[PDB]
RNA sequence: GCCGAAGUCCUUCGGUUAAAGUUCUAAUUGGGACUCCCUGCGUAGCAGGUGGAAGAGGGUAGCAAUAACAGGUCCGUGAUGCCCUUUAGAUGCUCUGGGCUGCACGCGUGCUACAAUGUUAGGACAAUAGGAGCGAGCCUGAGAGGGUGCGCUACUCUUAUAAUCCCUAACGUAGUUGGGAUUGACGUUUGUAAUCAGCGUCAUGAACCAGGAAUCCCUUGUAAAUGUGUGUCAACAACGCA
């Protein structure tokens, strides 16, 4: 057996979230949304971090993982994503501890993502806008009929 | 008289030290107590703290 | 042969003290922002006057007990007693030792030499 | 007619509540094939694979970590069917057996907690390491 | 014993796996790395450029290992 | 009437339990409607010996917090009267809301 | 095997069979995050083999290096920057450090600095105990 | 509870415990609530002594596979493993995992042993389960430590020589060196 | 149930002094398990079993007799006998500076590793504490950090989307993308002070291929792994208590 919906299409929590998020990374690379920065390309994104991303295109599957982490948990501050997309820190002789991620990449985004109205920034952290979570459930249609 | 190290931040100031001892061998700061535990054990009862 | 941030011994001195530590170590242009009034104004009046009185002897000793104070150019061939908890230990001062603390030349202990058994 | 019942291990807590429907059950806003394993997908659906149609079950959780929350949602979808077959008798009787006969922790729980750290020690009953001589 | 394979594939032992590979029912990365004495980063590249091609599909997709086998059509 | 709260904190909870009573009791006489917050274990954890001699043992010293919420409307003729206990290591704060 | 390992750069003879940004980090100066700074900024591909890197290709790879403020570099990411002497930012590779570095240590025992001692010495310089690490 | 598979794959309808042989199986515990849609449970097995025969076998199995200090715990990773054995196991030869698992159960755990002069002692049928499942799974280990080789592969290359009775198996090696020193002993 | 946003015929979110409550949450009063029940063994009791949330002191702690050790502490005390110090160029107290961190070496407790059941990169659930100090959100900078200071006298606001695990890639048995010691410089915070403090950045890239004779801890939510708080604390945990 398996878990079954009510009403027939699809939408942005149903679709499996190592596929959607990066159906999203592929639909900012088509549409010219979000870009990249320019001053960037070899900051690592986090201190705690050994070495920078394998991918080149990193930006865009971060830039969708935080707007699909918008809508999972309503609001999404800065310093709310910062303490989660860090890691424990590896290299030193001592015990492991949590530290966080850069600011400045994240920030980068949250900004971007404003300019094409994604995202309006409101009470507590910032909730993705009317434009925005139409722009989930297209993807979410894309990947369903796929 | 009137020590003129400056002692804002300090294990020698003397908000620091046992308030009934008058030493500061091993001091309790939690709770704004202030007491050095020799001098805290004798009287805890009477503080209202209890074990269990 | 020697240059700071490529500048020379006179231009060095020729700068005054405010520009200077635009270009000390980031360490250091801390204690210039925070606590240097008096007690260290003194030092620098006290080694311009034995850097003045000659000329083919170096000067007397500066003695002080502060080790925590930046080398600059302005007091560069002086003699200072560094106090190492112990005796005025006296060490003229050469273009190399700039922009260091001047306790590092002041070593507080013996170098050890071991011996025998036990 | 709807039921409201809970389920529990070590510190999970997951309320399941049913309802009548057209067989629709639903982690947290969410149907339980997503859950992201292969192992953990089949752990939540042995209540479900012995024994629904009617029912249409809406699963919450808080606590433990990603083992014993599963462990929860197993317990709370298999009371909240057979609790609804008790108030909405005959037929509970015997497909709570169904469930009993494979294993004992879909209804029941387990009452198991971690002991207590004391002192001496870096844990529970291990003590640090001696020396002698 | 300093037992080092070789990261080049040749053009001669491109031709024989070819034959031999799809007759094998399961065969990984790891055991190309025992008879054609190979790096296993090439023997990974090996079997993704024939499953691209034509023969030659993963009977399982697994991350961590991988596992290849015959086309039945 | 600036619907009026108390809030009764303790030590020991038998010593709670008689201002309750009478808090409630006198919401009786004067009629006002009347509308448990989580206990606190201040634990601390003394080294128990003086000395550096001996096995590392430790006492484990918990004070503990009761701490209960009554509430009402009430139009500061009649709460004047109520708020009159006086209990060993009872304390009661009255707040307007 | 029409490529070649064992290939001659820069003064040291860095390894094929080892893929490029690996490859760099057997020259000192450029380690594993630079290597990748390059490599991005040269700009290839890090995953292909030192094997290959046709002498063409090879010739720019030596340019950034030597010239890295000038091919679109931060500078924080650099080895030296703001040295004393020069007071100007560049970075050091290859058989100069094992020399150049020599330097700045044989600068401190001449000046008698503490830390000039503990290198002579051939001690722990940095402010560890030792007691009982370190024999 | 009309399929009833292992991995949502495999059957126990087949295994023929009656056909495998006479005593050994019965501490085997593949009958019938042994049976599980994943190996993974809440176990209550070290309460009292004998329980361990009430939990299933390939569950026994992923907990001697989880050593030595680092893989401590973490059953969640040994249940891949395992799993990726048979389908190794399942898709090489065609016979199903689990009847050539239990002929591997059957000849590791050897019969005798010296008990500390040593006397040679027999054994119970639960000892020898017991002792078959350590000495696969120690050569696992002990031959994919440093192996440039997957785990999961090197379970299956010991597990099915452990069926066909050869002395390629680190199990089936060891066994002929402990029954022949309770024979010289004696 | 209302009013929103998407979906766009009924699915999911966010809000609500708005009507009913208590399954989760919080904590007071009581109930509950006694070898009572059955069968074996030997009255005292023992072993197994059914039922049961729990079964044999329900688990874990706390408290713990008399009788002593010339075991420890006069460096906890306005607990203290005697001895000497007060000849103030003090063994009283205090300021500047240095020590307790000095290293041919020997032992104790610990930490991190020696990898592929792994590391690297990207993506995807806790509890117990503490806080008129915690520090919201939004800007600034690769990074550490910096500026502005919303809420909270706390189940309300805050430290606070923990980490093993899981899922896609990269690597390939090598002292190697294992390991991260030791050194050079730059960028900073705390402080009267960084000369022996912590954090960041780029470089430097060691010993270690599982450890002789020996020894330690442990029986179930235990061992082992895996993080998080708290005590000390201006700053600093590889330590203690949880």
């Amino acid at each position: 057996i398996g878990g079954k919906t009510g009403h027939k299409g699809f939408q942005a929590r149903e679709i499996s979230a190592d596929v959607f998020v990066n159906a999203l990374a592929k639909h900012f690379q088509e549409n010219r949304i979000v870009k990249p920065p320019e001053w960037a390309d070899l900051v690592k994104t986090a201190a705690l971090k050994q070495m920078a991303p394998s991918n080149q295109n990193w930006f865009y599957t971060r830039a969708a993982a935080v707007i699909r982490q918008i809508y999972m948990h309503h609001d999404a501050s800065l310093s709310g994503l910062s303490f989660h997309y860090g890691a424990n820190l590896k290299a030193v002789t001592m015990p492991k501890h949590h530290h966080n991620a850069s600011r400045k990449v994240i920030r980068s985004i949250l900004q971007q993502l404003e300019k094409s109205d994604l995202v309006k920034v409101g009470e507590k952290g910032r909730q993705l806008t009317p434009k925005g979570q139409r722009l989930l459930d297209q993807v979410a249609t894309s990947c369903g009929k796929k | 008289f009137v020590p003129k190290h400056p002692r804002d931040n300090a294990k020698g100031s003397v908000e620091r030290s046992c308030r009934i001892c008058g030493k500061r061998r091993g001091v309790i700061r939690q709770y704004r107590l202030n007491i050095c535990r020799r001098c805290f054990r004798e009287r805890a009862e009477l503080l209202g703290f209890k074990k269990y | 042969n020697y240059t700071y941030r490529g500048k020379t011994l006179d231009d060095l001195r020729a700068m005054e003290l405010k520009d200077f530590v635009e270009l000390l170590p980031t360490k250091r242009r801390r204690f210039i922002s925070r606590s240097f009034d008096l007690k260290h104004v003194h030092l620098i009046e006290k080694l311009k006057k034995a850097r003045q009185a000659v000329a083919g002897v170096r000067p007397p000793v500066v003695k002080t007990h502060l080790r925590h104070m930046v080398i600059l150019p302005e007091f560069v061939d002086n003699v200072i007693g560094i106090y190492d908890g112990h005796v005025f230990f006296e060490v003229q001062i050469k273009p190399e030792m700039i922009g260091h603390v001047l306790a590092d030349f002041a070593p507080s202990k013996k170098v050890v030499k071991h011996s025998k058994a036990g | 007619k709807s039921v409201q019942v809970f389920g529990r291990k070590k510190t999970a807590t997951a309320v399941a509540y049913c309802c009548e429907g057209s067989g629709l059950i639903k982690l947290n806003g969410t149907p339980i094939n997503m859950v992201s394993s292969e192992t953990l997908r089949a752990k939540i659906l042995e209540p479900l694979q012995l024994i629904w149609g009617n029912l249409d079950i809406r699963v919450r959780v808080h606590g433990g970590g990603h083992v014993a929350q599963v462990y929860a949602i197993r317990q709370a979808v298999a009371k909240a069917i057979v609790a609804y077959y008790q108030k909405y008798e005959a037929t509970k009787t015997e497909i709570k057996n169904t469930l009993l006969g494979y294993d004992r922790t879909l209804l029941v729980a387990d009452p198991r907690r971690m002991e207590p750290k004391k002192f001496g020690g870096q844990g529970a009953r291990v003590r640090r390491q001696m020396s002698y001589r | 014993e300093k037992r080092e394979w070789a990261v080049i594939i040749t053009p001669e032992q491109a031709a024989d796996m070819v034959k031999s590979v799809p007759k094998n029912k399961v065969i990984s990365a790891g055991k190309l790395a025992e008879r054609y004495k190979i790096s296993l980063t090439c023997a990974r590249k090996a079997l993704e450029a024939l499953t691209a091609e034509g023969k030659i599909v993963p009977v399982i997709n697994g991350h961590d290992l991988k596992c290849y086998g015959p086309h039945p059509d | 009437v600036q619907k009026i709260r108390l809030t009764i904190t303790s030590s020991k909870l038998p010593n709670l339990q008689r201002v309750v009573g009478n808090l409630m009791g006198k919401l009786k006489k004067g009629n006002l409607e009347v509308r448990p917050m989580p206990r606190r274990r201040l634990r601390i954890t003394t080294r128990r010996a003086p000395c550096g001699n001996g096995t590392e043992t430790y006492d484990h010293f918990e004070l503990r917090i009761y701490k209960r919420v009554i509430d009402f409307q009430g139009t500061a003729e009649a709460v004047k009267q109520v708020t009159q206990a006086l209990e060993p290591d009872v304390h009661v704060e009255v707040s307007v809301i | 095997a029409a490529f070649r390992d064992m290939v001659r750069m820069l003064s040291t003879n860095v390894d094929g069979r080892r893929p490029l940004y690996l490859a760099l980090t057997n020259i000192s100066g450029i380690g594993r995050r630079f290597a990748y700074a390059v490599v991005r900024r040269a700009g290839l591909d890090p995953l292909r083999r030192a094997g290959t890197l046709t002498p063409k290709e090879e010739e720019l790879i030596v340019s950034i290096i030597q010239n890295p403020t000038e091919h679109q570099i931060p500078v924080w990411m650099l080895n030296r920057r703001f040295d004393r002497a020069t007071g100007q930012n560049t970075h050091w590779v290859a058989t100069d450090l094992g020399a150049n570095i020599r330097a700045e240590i044989e600068r401190m025992k001449k000046m008698r600095m503490k830390r000039g001692i503990r290198h002579g010495l051939g001690l722990k310089v940095r402010g560890q105990c030792t007691k009982s690490t370190g024999r | 509870m009309e399929g009833v598979k292992l991995f949502g794959k495999y059957d126990y309808s087949d295994v023929d415990f009656s056909q495998l042989d006479p005593a050994l199986v019965d501490y085997i515990s593949v009958h019938e609530k042994q049976h599980v849609m994943v190996p993974h449970t809440a176990g209550r097995y070290v309460h009292k002594r004998f329980q361990k025969v009430s939990c299933p076998l390939v569950e026994r199995l992923c907990n001697h596979l989880m050593s030595r200090g680092r893989n401590t715990g973490k059953k969640l990773l040994a249940i891949r493993i395992v799993e990726h054995a048979f389908d190794i196991i399942a898709l090489s030869t065609g016979q199903n995992p689990i009847v050539t698992f239990v002929k591997g159960v059957q000849y590791c755990g050897a019969r005798e042993d010296s008990t500390r002069r040593r006397q040679a002692c027999d054994v119970s049928p639960l000892r020898r389960i017991d002792q078959a499942l350590s000495l696969i799974t120690e050569g696992v280990r002990k031959a994919a430590f440093r192996s440039s080789r997957n785990i999961a592969e090197c379970l299956a290359d010991e597990l099915i020589a452990a069926s066909n009775n050869d002395q390629t198996s680190y199990a089936c090696r060891k066994k002929d060196e402990l029954e022949r020193i309770a024979k010289s002993n004696r």
